[PDB]
């Protein structure tokens, strides 16, 4: 029934993912230390800045619990960056989505935008907030590419891993994370 | 389409920065420390002597183009053309400081016009609001920048969130003179009693020089720090710079922060 | 449907009034003339001597199924329940009047909650964008009443449409600051600058006791006249009610306003 | 056993006195109207001309053997034995009232020793709190009593209002030197935080004098309405006190409250 | 499941009782007009002065409907003289329990008290507090005693309708409310 | 059970520790000079000339490793993490020091929330009332540290003293009142009369610079002396502790006090 969610409290707009887990009819649980993902049966990596997540990550002991862990993860802006199996101009981080990103694709903050996305299988009025945000350059074997906007994919799902370049937790639309939690963490 | 410029992406760019730390820089390999440590972005900027003034912009490229990471730069107070400058070039965000000299000390900027998101400091509820109806993006607290006296960034915090506080249980009946009586945009206040809360994300910056009231701060209520330059004047602005890094997102790890003060030892 | 409530409905109930004359009446039988003579609509009240309070509903009642023009009644000032009960009568507006005791010394009606129009008095363009926030649907001027003198009434008429001849044309950097100034809410006088004229209709109060000082009111700017009780302090009431009409009607007939005020002879 | 004297007696006393009015009375006569009228309690008493004392014990018991609903009698600020001797009577509730003359202008009644509750009045959360410390087991508004002026109350019930509810969502950190700007005992401010409510009831008193200004009250937050000796100056009080009571129970009844007011016609 | 019960908001202790309401798992609807009557399933007479309590029934039609009503009640204080076929002194209102009650039996407020209660069928230890009290002189038919202090019985219970002499309400203790909901209102 | 971190635990590690002296140390060596002069704890610090901060936990971790004595380190006014810091690290006791920059200069530190106890600085019962409130469990001289003046230390302790015995055969009409005045709980001042004495130790602290003054501050009441620099800034500070330990002690062996001071013989 009511199941716990976990969002990687490191930095970021963690409230924002916390409150959406809260929309869908289920706990939130701002994971800090490592031991708290014993007690989640999923993980969102919410949006923030890549960087300052690697190197929070690398300093825990978080790079090799989620790299060993089992549990569905979704991520979102610099959390997508942070799944991937490489990065363009950088390495690839948690390896666990097969797929080639690319950091800032669109210009700086006055270039970011908002648009209505059609991500197959969930809605076709999705509003999506792209901030800086990334788009994934290729995509491997087994990758379902969900939404893609002007050619340049920006939503994918592999498996128990949902990814995306855009950030719904800013917007009043849960639809994402509702998705995620009854047909992947719910499987 | 593409709504570009909308508020909600202008303060989004910075409801999505809150839990690290903005520690300012000079140059590009302050800029790759800062990057290294974990700081969620830059305050590009040169340097009581005299008149302060925007960064060159070659500087400010110089810093832009060493990182991945937001960098923000610093202009007069209703500077129209030093912020349009500044966002001519890229620059994420636009911080109308009164830490530099003001050009208008009667209006501030007329931030709606444009499409960069602004960030501005505040002492109360009264001078939040008036950045906000102005068309800031992002608040941060005045505090008394250069000293590393906590004093005043507490007082401002504490300040704006009890007023924040009560506007959001008060009597309907009662905001009305109440805007009138701190100086504030009415139909702003309004908003913030419906939201509950703050409609923006407040900072805190000033005294922040160790990483025990960086700690502080956000167990106030702060959403994030503002570093100014005192990283690089201590023997090692890498660790300082990643203990304040970690102190800014495990606020409550008590023995941790011991830890990371212990290993640092400057003034 | 039906979109009983909506803003431009309360303030156009109003908008198609101004041009005639609102005179006050204590009884059916000066409704009576109060029609016959041109009003546009009458201001039932009953009465430095006590506490004013509304006027008994029995009496407004008798005033209101005297004549079919608009009643109107007057509630104290942030009487909450007072300006419920005139709005169940169906009073077609209630003016939250300073001449009657107040009874909320801090805070005004919360007007935006009623779905009757209110109309509120003002001195300056401040109390105006004030009392518009609060959701005022009528603006008046507050002058001397009972007094004849119509000093204050210029004075108040002149101060505002000088202050808001001043916004229409004022530079958009410098509105914030102004608001702060006046203490008036800053997106009322966005508004304003935007329609380049007050949003609601501003009448004339106070000091109105002849023919010649109403239509003075019209000659400075002002959209009507409220007239007190004087009209039956004369000798004819119903030949001093008739002249003001005409005079407030033909404002630059000056030949038609001397004979008028040839024709009347009282204090 | 029999737990007599217990704090949460004799508050709810008071708390299960809420939604109805205590009206004041003189002689058993008016006390037979107040009671036949919806009075949950009355008022004893017997009258700038003089230095007003307690009403004579025989006014007092002629009062309380001609109803069965409570009837509360006053005592001086700091009287202990006045207090003392209404005790003995078997009254239900001692007023400290500052409508009579005190007898110690410095230090109230030591209301924690009597066995009897007691109220007294306020016009912030400093004052409130005070009584509340010293023992008092009831509240009520200063008012501007003998004025039928409605400002005084509407004043001091906002602002307790408005405090508490500021408290209620102030932090815990700056509570203590919160109590101490107000004046104010430090536990009861944590006892009223924790509550989330004020731990007395709060009645309205003073310039109650219409059904409108009556339901106003209650509008504003109050749990109930002290009304003076106006009922009895009315050409009808029966009718009066009836509307009172009918106002004060059904304060949202507004076609009611029209009717009710339709029916008087008195100063 | 969650019901609706109504307690009489003409005056007296209303929000404890709807406090006291929402602590058995229901929705409380404060009742100020006869409509009202017809949307809940159970009424609270609430403890307040029954002199103002009588004088605010007879005047909204409130005695007509519920004389006629076939509604289980549980009246506190004043709400059980309300209910009483018979009052010392005076009349019977909504004569709706078969007993005889007298109103002010002990003191003034000078003697109002607190004490345990032993209610035969509920606790062996409610919190009762007697303020003003009455207490019930004569039982007829079918009137169950419930709970008695020195000799004078103060607690009883006729088939749908509980009447006691003391305010369990202003206590923290809410199995009385308890009791009448799920034993009374749902049978 | 585990009763751990009841008040009587709190103020009992220092109401077992009157009668001794606490010195402030810098280094491990100096905190064993402490020691074997017979100091009861010592105060580790490390350092008018800038911003007062938290000794780094390094400097404590040695002094804590070098003595078998409690150790207890400074905090800034108000801060929470600093505190909470010091909490960790396992001190002894936390001193909410007003020698040091204050953090809030509004609110004083949550004292209750920590488990470790504190020991604040007092000029009057007022403020020794308010300490208490917050949750201090140990009390001092404000004096003036760093200038070996006596003055203020004597003003603080007598004015404490004398208040305190007032309030010890205070009438219990007049104490609210009291509370009032001097701004402070009213729960600790009826306590206060009732324990017949402070609640807490109170020690000196501030001007004590040779074994005259330390004695004359047991002679005036305090039980026990707080030295800062009057031990480590004089040419022998082994001999000097060692007879302001003895003079601590023996206050009242005038002869032996005056053997001590013809021994030492610097400023
Ligand atoms: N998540 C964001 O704020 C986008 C920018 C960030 N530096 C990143 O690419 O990860
Ligand atoms: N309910 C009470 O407050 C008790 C006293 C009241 N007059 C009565 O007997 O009904």
């Amino acid at each position: 029934g009511a199941m716990k969610i976990g969002v990687l409290a490191l930095q970021g707009a963690v409230r924002e993912h916390i409150r959406h887990i809260e929309l869908s009819g289920h706990e939130g649980i701002a994971v800090k230390k490592v031991e708290q993902l014993e007690e989640i049966e999923g993980l969102i990596l919410p949006g923030g800045e890549s960087t300052t997540l690697r190197r929070l990550m690398n300093l825990y002991g978080f790079k090799e619990a989620l790299q060993n862990s089992t549990l569905p993860m979704f991520g979102t802006c610099a959390g997508l960056i942070v799944l991937a199996q490489d990065i363009v101009g950088e390495e690839g981080y948690l390896n666990k989505l097969n797929i080639t990103v690319q950091r800032n694709s669109f210009g700086r903050q006055v270039d970011s935008f908002e648009t209505e996305l059609d991500i197959k299988g969930i809605a076709t009025d999705i509003e999506g907030v792209f901030i800086r945000a990334p788009h994934i350059e290729k995509v491997g074997q087994g990758v379902d590419i969900l939404c893609k906007v002007n050619e340049k994919i920006v939503a994918v799902q592999q498996g128990k891993y949902l990814g995306v370049s855009f950030n719904p937790e800013l917007t009043d639309d849960y639809r994402v994370t509702d998705y995620f939690i009854n047909h992947i963490v719910k499987k | 389409s593409k709504i570009i410029g909308s508020d909600r992406v202008k303060r989004g760019m910075a409801e999505m920065q809150k839990g690290g730390v903005i520690m300012d820089v000079v140059n590009a390999e302050q800029a790759r420390i800062a990057e290294e440590a974990g700081a969620v972005a830059v305050m590009a900027l040169e340097r009581a002597g005299g008149v302060a003034r925007m960064a060159n912009p070659k500087i400010v490229e110089e810093v832009m183009n060493a990182v991945s990471i937001p960098v923000m730069a610093k202009a007069r107070i209703g500077h129209i053309t030093e912020a349009r400058v500044l966002e001519a070039m890229g620059v994420d965000y636009i911080d109308e400081s009164e830490v530099l000299t003001p050009a208008d000390e009667e209006y501030h900027l007329r931030k709606d016009q444009f499409t960069v998101p602004f960030v501005c400091g505040c002492r109360n509820l009264g001078e939040a609001a008036r950045r906000i109806g102005e068309g800031a993006a992002m608040l941060r607290t005045k505090g008394e920048p250069g000293t590393g006296n906590i004093v005043e960034a507490v007082r401002h915090m504490r300040q704006v969130n009890s007023e924040v506080s009560r506007l959001t249980v008060m009597n309907d009946d009662e905001i009305m003179t109440f805007a009138k009586d701190i100086g504030a945009p009415y139909e702003i206040l309004k908003q913030i009693k419906d939201n509950g809360r703050l409609p923006v994300v407040n900072f805190a910056a000033g005294g922040v020089a160790t990483p025990q009231d960086a700690a502080l701060m956000m167990e106030l209520g702060a959403d994030g720090v503002f570093v100014g330059s005192g990283i690089f004047k201590s023997e090692d602005p890498e660790k300082f710079a990643k203990a304040i890094v970690q102190a800014t997102t495990h606020y409550q790890d008590y023995e941790l922060i011991g830890r990371l003060a212990s290993e640092l030892g400057t003034a």
